[PDB]
């Protein structure tokens, strides 16, 4: 699964978690077995403006 | 104030939602200890201290 | 106290089932012995431990 986010936001993308990601856009289970791998993309997906 | 001065406010008689705190990416830090920052809407408190 | 010998057995047996009551008040390390308390109170991860 792959996306993009802000990273004030990368603590939703855990199991167990709430907020607007988790809960509304993308919702890990409880049981989740697997990884999560973030990396910055300011240079490719930020705009001036 | 100071940190060595840290100030205390005492909240009651008020309903709150930490719902929208929680969700709030403005926060930096929110970690909670002995109760889960999830779960709070459900619960109910006699005494607060901010 | 003709009797003790028979009375005793009764009180041993309600003794054992009054320490099994008094069992449910112990933590065993938990946050509380209320099950409810902790069902409120946690996310799975740390409500199930």
């Amino acid at each position: 699964d792959s996306f993009v986010i802000r990273g004030d936001e990368v603590r939703q993308i855990a199991p167990g978690q709430t907020g607007k990601i988790a809960d509304y856009n993308y919702k890990l289970p409880d049981d989740f077995t697997g990884c999560v791998i973030a990396w910055n993309s300011n240079n490719l997906d930020s705009k001036v403006g | 104030a100071s940190v060595y001065a840290w100030n205390r406010k005492r909240i009651s008689n008020c309903v709150a939602d930490y719902s929208v705190l929680y969700n709030s990416a403005s926060f930096s830090t929110f970690k909670c200890y002995g109760v889960s920052p999830t779960k709070l809407n459900d619960l109910c408190f006699t005494n607060v201290y901010a | 106290s003709a009797l003790g010998k028979l009375q005793d057995v009764v009180n041993q047996n309600a003794q054992a089932l009054n320490t099994l009551v008094k069992q449910l008040s112990s933590n065993f390390g938990a946050i509380s012995s209320v099950l409810n308390d902790i069902l409120s109170r946690l996310d799975p991860p740390e409500a199930e431990v």
